[PDB]
């Protein structure tokens, strides 16, 4: 019964990319094959293109309720 | 003046009829947009100590769905109306089961009268309108949008839909001329419809408080 | 880049030119016309860039 | 006013006409031309002013500028 | 904006302007001289006006002709107003509209020397012969642009903008102006924010403020997206009353003590 | 070297016109324009005459330029400048209004 | 004089901007697709009364606003009697279908009636006849791009039945949603918000104009619908955007 | 053509509805003018 938009806003995309890059920088397992690159931020961007980020976004509503939206479920803007 | 006074009385009567029709009270299509010729032919067109004197042109109108609910429209002659006049009006009003009314005062009521008006509010609702404010109908102005008084059921439905508390809706004080025109009181939401240049139509809501 | 399509007017574009003949062929090289991302007519200025 | 003499009536009429004229406001100046088509009324009558050339519609009154 | 046939012809618009413009004695009076004429029939001055009509003093308040004709007044209404305003205590002997000099004669019937001075001063400063207060003078300019021309859908379909006379005052009354006849009570705005809130309503104030903002921001040819203007207008008309953007309107909202101190009045709000 | 002749002729015509307006105002012929006093309408007429003269001079200067001119190229490009700048540089500066 | 004006402006505009920024600092678009402030007080049910970002909006024109009654009839009616015009515009396998079948005629009449209703609405909302309006998707540019890509060559009879256009426009009017919810109030708000854009879409996409000035084919029209829906979806206002600071 | 005819008679029904409202409003006015009279 989720009513928020099915598209990923730019703010959420930026924050997810940053958090995932920070996690890879701290020696975390990747969810995608590396083609010969090392920078964590590009790794996160490739990951977002591949829709394999193990993060789910909790959009809080003004009333107080919330909805858990998964990166691999909603459509990516860029 | 004689002719100007008649014109002012006719305009006030037209505005009162339009207000009653807007609120929901059933009125003739004839008297709703009656010209001034039949006004002259009806009363006598001699307001200066003649037939068309105040308190005789008063009208009582009942609501559409509730024929048992009416409202008087008085016209006291005293320029600085006191407490005795409103007292006798209320005393004569008590015979009938009517509760609402509307007072048309020449000039601003004395502050001592407003206390008595608000005192009898829970038992007999009555408000005032200066004649200078009734010479024009604001709801027809270009800036003023089309207001719709809502019912409690749809207000609750609205509040439940957006999951938003009625306290969070915008505010509008009862002193607003539109608010007194429609007779809305505290704790009541009014629909607003403005022509939106970027979205065609945009409907917002405002709670009186 | 790409296949862009847009129409703009030049700064020194005489107004009395669209109404009369030579609308699609301007003697003064005005009436910027771009099709498939290729400049065809007109002189580029601030109105277009 | 009606009972006044012919000379007095003529003087009063002239004074009233002069006052009515003087109460007016001077029209905005400009070069009127029909070479510009107003988009708000579809008419050709209008007035221009060079300063950028401001366009003022004559009948419709469409206001625009050309750089 | 004129409503009746006066919108087309200026002859029936000049009277509308005159009635909407404040006219006092000072605007129509030219000279005012007091005389201690003992016997009313004596008439120290040579004027053949008193004995036909019939206190040891009178005021000879002669009026100008050009101004009186410009505002289109008559001595009858002037005498009626000057007699009713001060009660049945004086006796103004007006003059016929045939003589060259528009002389008058104000006498009192029932310390007394300065009473005439005081009454002449307080009537000359303000008497409101024909018009309303606040409004000082009114202009008459035809609309040259579409922002003020009348628009009516023609039977053929085209809009066909019409050129009609419109007024431009210098004060703020609105309320007493809309009640006047031959005045469109639908398109006559006020150009003021606080005034409309006591006449039309908060929504009308929002619309007028939006229009004024758009007018003042688009005067230099610049363009601002309407969404920002609407967002400002709603924020300034959210609590019913016109909250001021200054420290006296935003700190009154129940936002929070930590937000109020940031803008201004730190120690006070804390 | 012909545009200079046209500009000088236009300036002389404007001077003659403003002198004639001053003479009419002195001898009490210029009637007050509606909505304004005598001094106000006199000043408005003088300003309108001067602005018309300046616009005529600027138009004459612009129409006398060559395609190889750099001021005109840079103005029509809109990169930096305007027609009024060319008018002030060549034809005539104009009125120095204050307040 | 100019220098003094510049100095006093540089002194005053800063204070003006500071007061403007400090009054609408906490206003934002929550995930409920509504504009509120720090006190959770709703200021606008939809951002900008429509719920669209200010970046993806362009100036456009309303073709059905300020015609003449005669010209409006001969530009948006799609006369189905002159078979010669239909043969010139549509192909032979469509003229017989649009003539014999009466359901198509009734549908086209209903479309024209809706177009007239939209024109009356536009006239009663936009007085003074202002064709210049701002809308998300520039439909003329999209049509031009479709023509230039699919090589429409507007001289040959196109293969695009009017019923295809009608059903596509109806489905697109359903797909573009702002106020989600089947609730009657929700549907009413959705219709009110996305009103001008739908009117413009109907005015540009007709049975007559598509077969006389655009000549788009079925594939071209489908690509056009897809592009329009994608661009409108991208034009939606992103929740969590600080619109108060942007306006200030 | 038949659909046009039925629409026209539906408008006629709406007009008769106006007639009944006018008669009802007059039939209550005949009673209300009495109150308007005794009020003064």
């Amino acid at each position: 019964k989720r009513i928020t938009t099915p598209y990923m806003t730019k703010y959420e995309r930026a924050r997810v990319l940053g958090t995932r890059a920070l996690q890879i920088a701290m020696c975390a397992p990747v969810m995608v094959e590396l083609e010969g690159e090392t920078d964590p931020l590009l790794i996160a961007m490739k990951e977002l293109k591949a829709r394999k980020i193990p993060i789910i976004i909790r959009r809080y509503l003004p009333d107080g309720s919330y909805e858990d939206w998964g990166v691999d479920e909603l459509i990516i803007s860029d | 003046d004689d002719e100007e006074e008649t014109y002012r009385l006719w305009k006030i009567r037209k505005t009162i009829m339009q207000l009653c029709h807007d609120r929901g009270y059933l009125v003739t299509q004839d008297e709703l947009d009656q010209t001034l010729e039949e006004f002259k032919a009806q009363f006598g067109d001699k307001p200066s100590e003649g037939r068309p004197r105040r308190t005789d042109l008063t009208v009582l109108v009942a609501h559409n769905d509730d024929p048992t609910d009416q409202m008087f429209v008085f016209f006291p002659e005293e320029p600085k109306v006191g407490i005795k006049t409103i007292k006798v009006y209320c005393q004569r009003m008590q015979e009938e089961n009517i509760t609402r009314a509307l007072i048309v005062v020449q000039q601003g009521m004395t502050p001592s009268a407003k206390q008595s008006l608000v005192d009898m509010a829970p038992k007999y609702i009555l408000e005032q309108f200066l004649q200078q404010e009734l010479l024009i109908n604001i709801t027809e102005h270009e800036l003023v949008p089309e207001h719709v008084v809502m019912t409690k059921e749809e207000v609750t439905e609205l509040l439940a839909r957006y999951k938003l508390r009625e306290n969070q809706l915008p505010r509008i004080q009862a002193g607003d001329p539109v608010a007194r025109y429609f007779g809305i009181k505290r704790g009541q939401v009014v629909k607003i419809i403005r022509p939106s240049e970027t979205a065609g139509r945009y409907i917002t809501y405002r709670l009186v408080q | 880049p790409g296949h862009i399509n847009c129409i703009r007017t030049h700064s020194t574009h005489p107004d009395d030119e669209d109404s009369g003949p030579y609308k699609h062929i301007s003697p003064g090289d005005t009436k910027v016309v771009v099709e498939n991302g290729e400049l065809i007519m007109g002189i580029l200025c601030k109105k277009s860039l | 006013e009606e009972m006044a003499s012919d000379e007095l009536k003529e003087m009063r009429k002239n004074l009233t006409k002069e006052a009515i004229r003087e109460h007016q406001m001077a029209k905005t100046g400009g070069t009127q031309t029909d070479l510009f088509t107003c988009g708000k009324c579809k008419k050709k009558n209008c007035t221009y002013t060079q300063v950028t050339t401001f366009v003022v519609c004559n009948e419709c009154g469409n206001r625009w500028k050309f750089c | 904006f004129l409503l009746g046939q006066s919108a087309r012809d200026a002859e029936r618009a000049k009277d509308i302007l005159c009635r909407l413009e404040h006219t006092t004695l000072r605007k129509v009076t030219a000279n005012t001289a007091i005389y201690y004429d003992p016997n009313p029939q004596s008439t120290v001055v040579a004027e053949d006006q008193e004995w036909v009509n019939v206190s040891p003093w009178l005021l000879r308040v002669e009026l100008d002709r050009k101004h009186m004709t410009d505002r289109k007044l008559t001595m009858e209404q002037i005498a009626e107003k000057i007699n009713a305003g001060f009660g049945d205590d004086l006796n103004c002997i007006f003059n016929d509209d045939n003589a060259e000099k528009l002389v008058l004669r104000i006498r009192i019937m029932n310390d007394d020397d300065v009473f005439l001075r005081c009454i002449e001063s307080n009537m000359l400063t303000d008497m409101t012969l024909q018009g309303i207060e606040q409004i000082s003078k009114v202009y008459m300019h035809l609309p040259q642009t579409d922002n003020k021309k009348k628009i009516i859908i023609t039977e053929d379909g085209e809009f066909k903008a019409l050129q009609e006379w419109i007024l431009e005052t210098d004060g703020v009354s609105l309320m007493r102006v809309l009640s006047e006849k031959d005045v469109d009570p639908v398109r006559t705005t006020s150009n003021d924010i606080v005034e409309i809130f006591t006449v039309l309503g908060i929504e009308a104030v929002r619309k007028a403020l939006e229009r004024e903002l758009y007018h003042v921001i688009s005067f230099d040819g610049s363009y601002v997206n309407y969404r920002h203007l609407a967002l400002l207008c709603d924020t300034m008309t959210c609590r019913g009353h016109l909250m001021a953007i200054t420290r006296h309107g935003v700190n009154r909202q129940d936002t929070g003590p930590l937000m109020k101190c940031s803008f201004e009045e730190t120690v006070d709000v804390l | 070297s012909k545009t200079y002749q046209d500009i000088q002729n236009t300036i002389k015509k404007a001077k003659q016109d403003v002198i004639e307006v001053i003479e009419k105002a002195h001898n009490n012929e210029l009637e007050p324009t509606p909505g304004n006093t005598l001094r106000q309408t006199f000043e408005n007429q003088v300003n309108r005459i001067l602005n018309d003269a300046r616009d005529k001079t600027g138009s004459s200067a612009q129409k006398s330029l060559s395609e190889y001119n750099n001021f005109k190229s840079m103005v029509v490009s809109g990169a930096k400048g305007s027609k009024i700048n060319i008018s002030q540089v060549i034809a005539v500066v104009g009125q120095q209004n204050v307040e | 004089e100019g220098l003094i004006d510049t100095a006093v402006k540089t002194a005053e505009t800063g204070y003006i901007q500071r007061r403007l920024i400090k009054s609408m600092e906490s206003v934002m678009v929550k995930y409920d697709a509504t504009v509120r402030n720090s006190i959770n007080q709703v200021v606008q049910l939809r951002y900008g009364e429509d719920g669209l970002a200010g970046e993806s909006v362009e100036f456009q024109n309303l073709a059905t606003l300020k015609p003449s009654n005669k010209a409006f009839e001969k530009k948006f009616r799609f006369d189905y009697t002159n078979e010669r015009a239909l043969r010139r515009t549509l192909q032979e396998d469509l003229v017989k279908d649009v003539l014999s079948n009466a359901h198509i005629q009734n549908e086209l009449e209903r479309e024209f009636e809706r177009m007239r209703e939209d024109r009356e609405v536009l006239r009663v909302i936009f007085p003074t006849g202002d064709s210049k309006v701002v809308l998300p998707c520039n439909l003329l540019r999209m049509i031009w791009n479709a023509q230039k890509i699919f090589h429409i060559n507007p001289r040959l009879p196109s293969d695009l039945h009017p019923i295809k256009v009608v059903e596509g426009v109806k489905e697109l009017s359903k797909k573009l949603v702002i106020v989600n919810g089947d609730d009657p109030l929700s549907r009413q708000a959705q219709e009110n918000a996305t009103l001008l854009f739908n009117i413009h879409l109907r005015s540009t996409l007709c049975s007559r104009r598509m077969a006389e000035e655009f000549r788009l084919s079925g594939e071209a029209f489908d690509w056009l619908l897809g592009e329009i829906e994608s661009k409108f979806n991208q034009a939606i206002a992103h929740p969590g955007e600080m619109v108060g600071a942007l306006a200030a | 053509r038949q659909k046009l005819l039925k629409e026209q008679e539906e408008k006629r029904l709406r007009e008769k509805e106006e007639q009944k409202k006018l008669l009802e409003q007059r039939a209550q006015y005949v009673e209300k003018t009495k109150n308007i009279l005794m009020f003064t």
